[PDB]
């Protein structure tokens, strides 16, 4: 069974920095893409960032580009998100998810966020 | 390394464009259902998931096939009927002045003439009433068609009521239908299905207005092969229908005259009571709302700040100039001048009344040398119909003027069939295929 | 909906579409209007017989998935099975390889007779 | 970025009712749309992927369909456990944009 | 010239003519004038189906050169293979043995059923 556990959240002031860790088990970590998603209170979901299997390919949304950094450790099967210059809009619940390969009924292969973590709360307030 | 070998597969799902001959499927009439196969009570349609097809309503062979079949059926229906060859005689006509209004003065002529009978020796003097459009002066008049050809009298038993017809492809072929709404009849349709037969289509014959047609499911639609060019007609499909009530209030009477052995000619004996013009009524507020929707849609293609004008028809034959149709066996030609008369600038219970004229000598299709005589119908006539589309033509269109004027169109009946088969096409399957595989025989 | 049935596998991959050849195979066979219907019916039988003869001549008579002896030439197509049988549709493959159809037919025709001759020779002993 | 629009924003339905949610994209995404469900205080759970494929273990009442730039999620037989916030996500090109969320609650 | 093709091997020996059966096999299938054309097509289809049925009944379905179990009677013909397969043409042989055609057909038909029955009996065990 796939298991993902998040940690490292809490309270931070505006302009501070914070590291969120996600421990994964129950699957081949090196061969699965990893996603960081955030849910702001009272709003919908948003994909903060993505990192590939090899760890060389990383992408982020425009709202967090240049501030959020995503990294992975395949030996430890761990994922890390370093956030800097945090703002009030960054407050919310951060989830780490796996992009699992699935086959449609037509025989085509794509990747979806099959498994998610419990989430971790980050509050950016003075 | 690959060590691949050729493999034959039978039944591969591949199709190609093709043309074939479709056949009947239906649930005394001119549109003979006797030779048409019964329709299945539960037709089957298969939606093709993740299949995109190319469609072009202006290159459909189904329209040509339907036109040819309709013409053939019309020709066949008139074969066992009386031929009015003796009717070409010198008629002596006078004006009728018995209880007529101002607008119906001279519309009817009381004509007496000699005629043959069952015996080739004897002759009989008879009289009848004719329309001014059917008699041409030679006090002595003659039928308009006498110097062109002698045509048959439509048999009184057959009915001109349209009946739905379903078109079915043969084995080894398939019919693809586009279920994508807002599809304008040309381009890629992403939502496709395979249907064994086409839905019921009524072969309604009319000009300047589509009657008893199908309504768009989303909003008013505009279709044209080349909207920039003025020579191509514009097909407008409404979202909601407009009720039109047509009526001939004259109380007609029919009398049979024996012109030979087992041959009778039906004539209008006399009119009981007052004589008044037949006419049609159309709701005013509904028509205004429909025209508002139409101009709103037209502004998309012809600029957001242009002036949109509706005016009268240019000219030509009576069939193309006026709204021509048939109701209850009587052929009406209505003057649609009060409808398409307005201007639009970017920014209760009264009904529009259209007078109409009835005709008996008919040339339904654009053919010369084959007319048709409609026998008179006894009693007053009334009918109600749905307006669900228009055929419009752009005048001029040069860059000198920013004002766009549209006028009623028609004439060619292929447009009537094209308005229903715009979301259908026919293909033929190619089951055999070759691929690479790792076997070895 | 009736998504699956007859041509429902048109949008699926070749590997998935190869599992439902029978539903396409079945339907290939089945006063003025009667003449047109008869004329239409006359052509379907001819097409079916042509297809059956073409299949039988190659030695794959009475088979829906029949492999043969002629090897695949790399010139006609360079794509490998990895991106064909589960990353392509039958329509796309037919469109790509519609140009090179007849040569494989001729090769199969000339290959079948050699196998027949060899079988006769072995049975002669 | 591809913008995702959901409809209706919120809805109240009773047990046994049929629920239909529509999702629209500004640009074609083939059929790479996935429908997820979220309960209060829980992470999202996938129901549909590929716009018509049901995830293993999900009840058969959930279904998805559509094409072009319009996709539909259908819950035929609403149950007490299906109430929550439904989202439609496109995963054809990065970023993978989610919808605004449709909240189905007890009437 | 097109000396070889379809019936080009008519004047050759039986051994040489047996190498090109496929060219003959292919061509067997393919307002007032249309009626005659339709009649001819119907007759051709009927003839092709008759030939296919006759081939199938003998157990040589889907084969161009198929030997069988019925032995050759010396009474029908006395010439040996030495002066037949390379010293005679197919037309000459058909002219010579046009009389004795039906008996061999009946023998083949009655022989096929016994083989089918024996195969069923063997598979029963
Ligand atoms: C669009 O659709 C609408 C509705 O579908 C169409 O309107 C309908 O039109 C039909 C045909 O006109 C009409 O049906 C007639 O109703 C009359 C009044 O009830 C009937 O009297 C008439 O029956 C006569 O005609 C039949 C053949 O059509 C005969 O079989 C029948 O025996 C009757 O004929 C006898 O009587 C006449 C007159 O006395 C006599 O001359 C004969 O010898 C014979 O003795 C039809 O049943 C519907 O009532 C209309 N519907 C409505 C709601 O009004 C409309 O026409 C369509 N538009 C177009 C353009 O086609
Ligand atoms: C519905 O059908 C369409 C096509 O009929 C499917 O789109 C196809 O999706 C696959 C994804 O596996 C694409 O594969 C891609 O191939 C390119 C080749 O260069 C490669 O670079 C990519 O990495 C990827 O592997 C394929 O190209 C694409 N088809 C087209 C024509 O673009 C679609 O997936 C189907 N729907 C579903 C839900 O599967
Ligand atoms: C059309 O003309 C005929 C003939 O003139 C009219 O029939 C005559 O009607 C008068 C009075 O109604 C009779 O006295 C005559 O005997 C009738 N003539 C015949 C030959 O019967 C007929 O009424 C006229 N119809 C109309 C509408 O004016
Ligand atoms: C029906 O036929 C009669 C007889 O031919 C026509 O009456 C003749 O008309 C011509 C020309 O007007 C005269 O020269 C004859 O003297 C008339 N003969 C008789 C006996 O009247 C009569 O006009 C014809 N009917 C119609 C309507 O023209
Ligand atoms: C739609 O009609 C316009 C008008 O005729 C076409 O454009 C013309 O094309 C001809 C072709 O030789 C030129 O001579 C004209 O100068 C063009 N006129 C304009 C105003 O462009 C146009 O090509 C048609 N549409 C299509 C798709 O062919
Ligand atoms: C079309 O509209 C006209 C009025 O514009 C109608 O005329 C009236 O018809 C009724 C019939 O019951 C008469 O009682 C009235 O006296 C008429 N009034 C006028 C001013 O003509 C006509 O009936 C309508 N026809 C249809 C078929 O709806
Ligand atoms: C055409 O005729 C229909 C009836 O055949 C008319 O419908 C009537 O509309 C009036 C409104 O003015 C209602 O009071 C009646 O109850 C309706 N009758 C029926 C049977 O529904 C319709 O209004 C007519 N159209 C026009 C433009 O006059
Ligand atoms: C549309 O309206 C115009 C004028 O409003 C009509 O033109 C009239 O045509 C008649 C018949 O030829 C002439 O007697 C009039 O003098 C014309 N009027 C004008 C002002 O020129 C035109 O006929 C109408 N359309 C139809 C089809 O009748
Ligand atoms: C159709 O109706 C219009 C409107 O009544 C007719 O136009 C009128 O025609 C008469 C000639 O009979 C003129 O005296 C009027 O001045 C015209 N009115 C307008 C507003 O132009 C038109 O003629 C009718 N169509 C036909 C073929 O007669
Ligand atoms: C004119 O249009 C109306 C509305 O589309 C038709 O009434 C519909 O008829 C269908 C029958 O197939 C029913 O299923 C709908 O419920 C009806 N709708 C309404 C609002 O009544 C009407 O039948 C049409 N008239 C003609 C002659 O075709
Ligand atoms: C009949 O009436 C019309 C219109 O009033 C007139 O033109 C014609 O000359 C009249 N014919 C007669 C009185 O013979
Ligand atoms: C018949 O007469 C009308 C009017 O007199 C004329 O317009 C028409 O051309 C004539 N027909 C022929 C074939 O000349
Ligand atoms: C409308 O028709 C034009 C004709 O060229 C076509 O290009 C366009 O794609 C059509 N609209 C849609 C939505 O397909
Ligand atoms: C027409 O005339 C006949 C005969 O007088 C009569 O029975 C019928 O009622 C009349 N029709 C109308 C609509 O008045
Ligand atoms: C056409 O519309 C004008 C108003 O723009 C009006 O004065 C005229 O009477 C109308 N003509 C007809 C025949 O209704």
């Amino acid at each position: 069974e796939v298991h993902l556990a998040e940690s490292g959240g809490g309270l931070v002031q505006p302009g501070g920095s914070l590291r969120l860790s996600c421990a994964a088990s129950g699957f081949m970590f090196s061969a699965s893409e990893m996603h960081w998603v955030r849910q702001t209170p009272g709003k919908g979901l948003e994909s903060v960032s993505v990192i590939g299997g090899s760890g060389t390919s990383t992408q982020y949304v425009d709202s967090v580009k240049g501030r959020f950094t995503v990294s992975r450790d395949n030996a430890k099967n761990a994922l890390s998100l370093q956030m800097d210059s945090l703002r009030a809009e960054d407050t919310g619940v951060y989830y780490c998810a796996r992009g699992g390969e699935v086959r449609s009924r037509g025989g085509w292969k794509n990747r979806v966020l099959d498994s998610w973590g419990q989430g971790v709360q980050v509050i950016v307030s003075p | 390394a690959e060590n691949l070998w050729v493999t034959v597969y039978y039944g591969v799902p591949v199709w190609k464009d093709a043309e074939t001959t479709l056949f009947c499927a239906s649930d005394h009439n001119v549109w003979a259902t006797h030779a048409c196969v019964p329709t299945d009570p539960n037709p089957q349609e298969i939606h093709l998931e993740n299949v995109t097809e190319e469609f072009n309503m202006w290159k459909n062979n189904m329209v040509e096939q339907m036109h040819t079949d309709i013409i053939s059926l019309w020709d066949q229906s008139l074969k066992p009927c009386v031929k009015l060859t003796p009717l070409c005689v010198t008629l002596q006509c006078t004006n009728v002045t018995n209880n007529i209004t101002d607008d119906m003065r001279g519309e009817l002529k009381n004509c007496s003439f000699n005629m043959t009978t069952e015996l080739r020796d004897k002759k009989q003097k008879v009289y009848s009433l004719f329309y001014r459009l059917d008699v041409v002066q030679i006090k002595e008049y003659r039928l308009i068609n006498c110097n062109t050809s002698a045509c048959t009298q439509a048999c009184p038993k057959v009915s001109f009521e349209p009946i739905p017809i379903h078109y079915c492809a043969p084995a080894g072929f398939a019919i693809l239908k586009c279920k994508d709404k807002k599809f304008n009849g040309t381009g890629p349709c992403p939502s496709v299905s395979t249907v064994q037969c086409t839905h019921g289509i009524k072969p309604v014959v009319s000009t300047q207005l589509l009657l008893n047609g199908s309504l768009a499911e989303e909003e008013v639609m505009i279709r044209s092969e080349n909207i920039t060019n003025n020579a191509k007609n514009i097909l407008v499909q409404f979202n909601t229908p407009v009720q039109i009530n047509c009526t001939r209030p004259n109380n007609n009477t029919r009398k049979s005259i024996r012109i030979g052995p087992g041959q009778a000619f039906y004539a209008t004996g006399d009119i009981i009571g007052d004589i008044r013009q037949a006419h049609c009524n159309v709701s005013k507020a509904t028509w205004n709302e429909t025209l508002g929707k139409v101009v709103k849609q037209l502004r998309k293609h012809f600029g957001n700040n242009t002036i949109i004008r509706f005016a009268n028809s240019s000219g030509g034959d009576l069939e193309v100039t006026t709204h021509s149709f048939n109701c209850g066996g009587e052929f009406f030609y209505c003057n649609t001048s009060g409808l398409f008369n307005s201007t639009w600038i970017s920014n209760s219970n009264d009904s529009i009344t259209l007078p109409c004229r009835i005709k008996q000598i008919i040339n339904m299709w654009q053919r010369i040398g084959q007319c048709m005589y409609a026998p008179p119908i006894q009693g007053v006539i009334r009918c109600v119909s749905n307006i669900t589309g228009l055929i419009l033509t752009r005048d001029g269109g040069s860059t000198n003027s920013t004002t766009e004027t549209f006028r009623p169109g028609g004439g060619d009946m292929r447009d009537n069939w094209r308005s229903e088969l715009y979301k259908y096409k026919v293909v033929k399957i190619e089951p055999l295929g070759v691929a690479p595989t790792r076997c070895k025989r | 909906a009736v998504f699956l049935g007859f041509l429902g596998a048109a949008g699926s991959t070749m590997g998935a579409a190869s599992m439902t050849l029978t539903v396409q195979a079945r339907n290939l066979l089945s006063t003025v209007w009667g003449i047109k219907q008869l004329q239409a019916r006359v052509l379907a039988v001819e097409r079916y017989l042509r297809d059956q003869q073409l299949l039988g001549i190659w030695g794959c008579s009475g088979k829906l998935i029949c492999c043969t002896n002629v090897p695949w030439n790399s010139s006609w197509s360079n794509r490998n099975l990895s991106e064909i049988w589960d990353n392509m549709t039958w329509l796309q493959w037919d469109k790509e390889i519609s140009n090179y159809t007849q040569i494989i037919y001729g090769l199969l025709e000339e290959s079948q007779n050699q196998q027949e001759k060899n079988e006769q020779d072995l049975l002669a002993l | 970025d591809i913008q995702m629009t959901q409809s209706p924003s919120s809805l109240s339905a009773s047990v046994g009712d049929r629920v239909t949610i529509t999702c629209q994209t500004s640009q074609p995404v083939n059929l790479w749309v996935a429908w997820y469900q979220q309960k209060p205080g829980k992470a999202p759970n996938l129901l549909i992927f590929g716009a018509s494929t049901l995830q293993s273990g999900v009840p058969s009442r959930f279904s998805g369909s559509g094409a072009g730039t319009e996709f539909i999620l259908t819950i035929s037989n609403l149950q007490p456990e299906d109430f929550g916030t439904y989202f439609c996500q496109q995963h054809h090109n990065f970023p993978w944009t989610f919808g605004q969320g449709t909240k189905v609650d007890v009437k």
